[PDB]
RNA sequence: GGGGAGGUUUGGCACCUCGAUGUCGGCUCGUCGCAUCCUGGGGCUGAAGAAGGUCCCAAGGGUUGGGCUGUUCGCCCAUUAAAGCGGCACGCGAGCUGGGUUCAGAACGUCGUGAGACAGUUCGGUCUCUAUCCGCCACGGGCGCAGGAGGCUUGAGGGGGGCUCUUCCUAGUACGAGAGGACCGGAAGGGACGCACCUCUGGUUUCCCAGCUGUCCCUCCAGGGGCAUAAGCUGGGUAGCCAUGUGCGGAAGGGAUAACCGCUGAAAGCAUCUAAGCGGGAAGCCCGCCCCAAGAUGAGGCCUCCCACGGCGUCAAGCCGGUAAGGACCCGGGAAGACUACCCGGUGGAUGGGCCGGGGGUGUAAGCGCCGCGAGGCGUUGAGCCGACCGGUCCCAAUCGUCCGAGGUCU
RNA sequence: ACCGGAGCGCUGUCUCGGCGAGGGACCCGGUGAAAUUGAACUGGCCGUGAAGAUGCGGCCUACCCGUGGCAGGACGAAAAGA
RNA sequence: GUGCAAGAGCACUCAGGCGCGCGGGAGAACCCUCGCCAAGGAACUCUGCAAGUUGGCCCCGUAACUUCGGGAGAAGGGGUGC
RNA sequence: CAGUGGAGGCCCGAACCGGUGGGGGAUGCAAACCCCUCGGAUGAGCUGGGGCUAGGAGUGAAAAGCUAACCGAGCCCGGAGA
RNA sequence: GGUGAAAAGAACCCCGGGAGGGGAGUGAAAUAGAGCCUGAAACCGUGGGCUUACAAGCAGUCACGGCCCCGCAAGGGGUUGU
């Protein structure tokens, strides 16, 4: 279960031969295998990598004892990739050969509290003939009497983004070992500057 | 974009000079079609003695169109506007000598005399 | 869900737009200026694109900055004394240094404008 | 990382560079390269440039011209991999970077409303012919 | 008057209950050098001043 | 001719409700049921093949756009894998409509001397800004988790998802007299819906750029500003937010099964899928995927950092000021956001603002000169203007500081 | 400005919605109402009960307190049923 | 007062008089009012309800029918600035 | 026939008089309002002022409309503590 | 409708622009201080004792326990966990 850490560059699009290819830019800049965890003592296996420099000024923190303990420069961030134990070093790009699928997870945009025309692609009302006023309303939400209630996870107006989400089976385009960069396919959750965890995919 | 009303031209000395959408035969509830999509049809006017009549119920496959296609060479393409040629069941035009600019779609879909015949797929 | 821009503002187009206006005109006749600390954060701005177009010269940019001021005579005081203090100095034209005291009756924070010396 | 944008142009070496200049308001021709069958061709498309719109790499422009009765539009890529040739045809006194309104009157109005910049031509003639003789002797 | 009302009077327990987070956080100061008194945090205040 | 089941139909009884339980139909939002419209799995067949008939299993998902009609219904039209049926106060009027219907006007046929009347028709006809409680969708504050901290995680338990067409190879082979035409396995496309994305396409883009009328105005010419909407008007538009635009997903596979097909095999010298034992078998069930998640009061785990009393309480837990890790405050701000919360940052600093460079948008500014009686035109000019985007620069602004926070129960 | 049927033009009526502007909404300061209200310490289901239960029974899930939103229920309010 | 065929219309503006006796910010959903929109163009819906198109003037030209007035601004179309 | 001529419960459109359609408003700005649209706009026109007609009575281009903000019979007092 | 036996209606000082209080003083009484005798209930607050953040409700009631409280003692009260 390969895995690497990166965030979102930005992204526009190549031509493969002759066909265009709408790429999306992650960058991998060399990871740090911070801690790893054994059954043996954790309760299974995964590698925590950790990500972006760091001056040790805001890692006044006592993390400096666990980066010293790993002997690692004093990141910025870090995370578990799962069962993902590499060699006593640390991981490039070269752990993706150009052609292979990835799955790649990141937060998504925060569009605020949307409404439910937004969150759920609703359908709301019409721009019409009567009652200007539920235009973009939800509409009716339960039943008379019997239930009396409402289904617990009634598609309603709250919070749309800003949550984890994953895209898999990615066809990594181009890897820049010369300065760690990954071409994917272009439709990669989060903003530009976003952290995002991408790893092997689920084919097989 | 070509969608159930919509008014469509005739590329052929067929007999239509115009019709209107009626289904778009793509899928079993697609929203619109396109150049090399085919849809039934209604016949809105014709040319007198033409082979066909109006109010002909038609079966036409699209040959331009007013929303552009996008070609996987990241290029595009549209016309100035939504155009069809009418077609036998076996999807063979029913015009003699069409007329009109087409798309290099059609190519690909099985449609060689409608782009033989053409002047120019562009 | 709006703002994944940048930029602030309560009034409508032309009221705004005269309001940093009718602000720049005071702040370059007083020099200091006491307002709410948002008005104030975007009274720094504009002005700071005037004083470094008045630290330039020719006509045109004196027509340009005349554009928003009005008074011919103002603008006078701006490549005729200001500006010309602010060689050697490229950008940062301004300063906002907020107070602590408030309006009565509507708690308005508030702050100062200041042409930095 | 401090370069957000200076990553995309690491990726920037799929850019081309003989390709002429051609600002907006001028016929233009340019050969494509497209598929007949399984061999490969060369169409030429001649017509006016009716818009561009930059960004270095995939940066648009889109001709138009009015094949046997019926006008058409593609669009083009600036660095796709798919133009063999360009040769401009006549520059254009333009006036205005996206000229749609030619859309309604493509005939012996237009030919009236971009005249040709008298002014690039001078430049052309001059340059090549004259780059030539620096070139030959 | 129309449509929604309350159904119940709010017993006074459920009342002081809402009220909860109600108490307001007095104000954040702190010494200042020029003088002995007190100021907020990041703004300037009489009987002082500041510098440039 | 008999026996039921259901409680969708027309009724029956008049039990709750007449100090009010708003009736039809549609829109929105659905949810549930299986007696299944489709897709998956079977038995039989009057099943060659293909196709279809009927019974069985099976809700997981899907179940079209119009013509007419107030309609539900149905008829029709073009499709479709299918265009399912019912429940939910005939779901849903403190969600919307108000066509229908049950008001006052009006007329028609009609009964009535009549006033009026008509489950007969026709036109028109006032649906109430403010949610207490429960429920619901989102977000926090307090406390908790028997040292106090920072970071990363286990996933009990939930949710989401689940669809499906066409075409080419295998093969024109089994099949069939032929027409027709496969199992099976394999491969490429498409609809619809979902999730995210802004590169392309395409929308907005509110003062980004220019063009224009009228007007009043600074200053007379040129140059400009106000107003014409809360943009005067038109052409055009980055970022952002966006769909028509781009990527992805529905799986694979493991296991337990439904109907069903079977091995061995008694009771019962045979036989039997069974009573012992065993194997095969659905889009369904359980994992698998994605997301939620230790208020999983059963409050988990992992790595790292801090570490005795400093004073009253003898005995008891406690109580007081200072502290450690660190946290908070405040300020500067963010693709975070209603608030709050969340996140980066705070002079060790690029955090906004400014300035510059680049991008991009507008499309040759102003001024001056040349030509024309002139409106203009040409150049100097891709000029001048130039939000958001991509970077740099300490000029301006987060200066200074306050508070809080371990002393670690017992077996 | 009667009621009905159709055709052209044109369009956010719709497919299908999107973005933007302003006034509210929302946060702070001043001001500060209302109908309603037996009392409340007011959850889910299957029952049950005058036959449609937060209040009975069994079972299930639920830490305390709120803020912005939805309108299914409290046979919600209103008017001693037209 | 100026401009538009005219005007007590409209737009701006004289003299004159006002900024409507709560303000500050933030720029969620949702409501109001408003601007725009790809392709389609009544598929919406009880109904093109709404909105949108068209509009001013001068000119060319104008059907049925007709009570010989009308129908007429039928319809369609051209010009407008400097 | 042309000219002159300037009729009309004629025509477009302000004032003025209306209130058609839609949207808002619904403890409203308002116990009938606001905006967009729409109707007449030399007439059976609109309107100021002074005047007369009223309770089974008046007025009524007729709705049973109006008669001091609810008119199939006003309001107040009274029989009346029907 | 109500001070008081009598205005003896609070000099002066203090904070405060005022209102209003704090001392001093009048009075037997000022918690008789001026809409003021008496001062009830709802209702609003401040301090203290008990009590609550895994808990399901017509709120009460039996039972026991803890805490707090008057009492030599036995006991009585307040609260309320199960």
């Amino acid at each position: 279960m390969k895995g690497i850490l990166g965030v979102k560059v930005g992204m526009t699009r190549i031509f493969r031969d002759d066909r265009a290819v709408p790429v999306t830019v992650i960058l991998a800049g060399p990871c740090p295998v911070v801690q790893r965890r054994t059954p043996e003592k954790d309760g299974y296996t995964a590698v925590q990598l950790g990500f972006l420099p760091q001056n040790p000024k805001r890692v006044n923190r006592p993390l400096k004892g666990h980066f010293a303990k790993a002997g690692v420069e004093p990141v910025r961030i870090l995370r578990e990739i799962r069962d993902f134990n590499p060699e006593g070093d640390t991981v490039t790009v070269e752990i993706f050969k150009p052609g292979e699928r990835v799955d790649v997870t990141g937060t998504s945009k925060g569009r605020g509290f949307a409404g439910v025309m937004k969150r759920w692609n609703f359908a709301g009302g019409p721009d019409s003939h009567g009652a200007h006023k539920i235009h973009r309303h939800p509409g009716s939400i339960g039943n008379r009497k019997t239930p009396g209630r409402v289904y617990k996870g009634k598609k309603m107006a709250g919070h749309y983004g800003a949550e984890r989400v994953t895209v898999m089976n990615l066809e990594v385009v181009d890897v820049i070992p010369e300065e760690n960069l990954l071409l994917v396919k272009g439709a990669v959750p989060g903003p530009n500057g976003g952290l995002v965890i991408v790893r092997e995919t689920k084919k097989a | 974009m070509i969608q159930p009303q919509t008014y469509l031209e005739v590329a052929d000395n067929t007999g239509a000079r115009k019709i209107m959408c009626i289904r778009v035969l793509k899928g079993s509830n697609a929203k619109y079609a396109t150049v090399g999509d085919v849809i039934v049809a209604s016949v809105k006017e014709a040319i007198p003695r033409g082979a066909v009549k109006e109010g002909d119920v038609v079966k036409a496959v699209v040959v331009r169109t007013k929303k552009e296609v996008k070609r996987p060479d990241g290029s595009a393409i549209r016309f100035d506007d939504n155009a069809a040629v009418i077609i036998n069941n076996q999807l063979e035009p029913r015009g003699t000598r069409v007329f009109g600019p087409v798309a290099r779609e059609l190519r690909e879909k099985g449609f060689m005399k409608i782009v033989s015949l053409a002047p120019e797929v562009l | 869900r709006h703002l994944k821009s940048g930029r602030k503002l309560n009034r409508h187009s032309s009221h705004r737009l005269a309001l940093y206006r009718n602000q720049a005109k005071s702040l370059l006749t007083h020099g200091r200026i006491t307002t709410t600390v948002p008005k104030a954060k975007e009274l720094r701005g504009f002005v700071d694109h005037l004083i470094h177009l008045a630290k330039r010269g020719d006509l045109h940019a004196r027509r340009l900055v005349l554009r928003d001021l009005q008074d011919v005579k103002l603008v006078r005081k701006l490549f005729d004394e200001i500006a010309p203090r602010y060689r050697d100095r490229q950008g940062g034209y301004t300063r906002v240094l907020k107070l602590a005291e408030r309006r009565r009756g509507d708690g308005a924070p508030l702050a100062l404008v200041e042409l930095v010396e | 990382m401090n370069r957000g944008a200076l990553i995309k142009l690491v990726e920037s070496r799929y850019v081309r560079t003989d390709l002429p200049e051609f600002r907006p308001g001028d016929t233009v021709r340019v050969s494509y390269k497209v598929k007949e069958g399984n061999r490969t061709r060369i169409q030429d498309f001649e017509g006016i440039v009716i818009r561009i719109r930059r960004n270095g790499f995939n940066t648009t422009f889109t001709v138009r011209k009015v094949s046997y009765g019926v006008g058409v539009e593609r669009i083009f890529p600036l660095h796709s991999p798919l133009i063999q040739k360009i040769d401009i045809v006549q520059r254009g006194r333009a006036r205005r970077a996206k000229l749609y309104f030619i859309r309604n009157l493509s005939d012996r109005e237009i030919r009236r409303k971009l005249r040709a910049d008298r002014k690039r031509i001078d430049k052309d003639r001059a340059a090549e012919r004259a780059a030539k003789e620096e070139v030959q002797k | 008057a129309k449509h929604p009302v309350p159904k119940k009077k709010t017993s006074k327990a459920r009342r002081d209950a809402r009220r909860s987070h109600h108490a307001l956080t007095p104000p954040i100061l702190v010494p200042c050098p020029e003088c002995k008194a007190m100021k907020p945090p990041h703004t300037v205040c009489p009987e002082c001043g500041y510098y440039a």
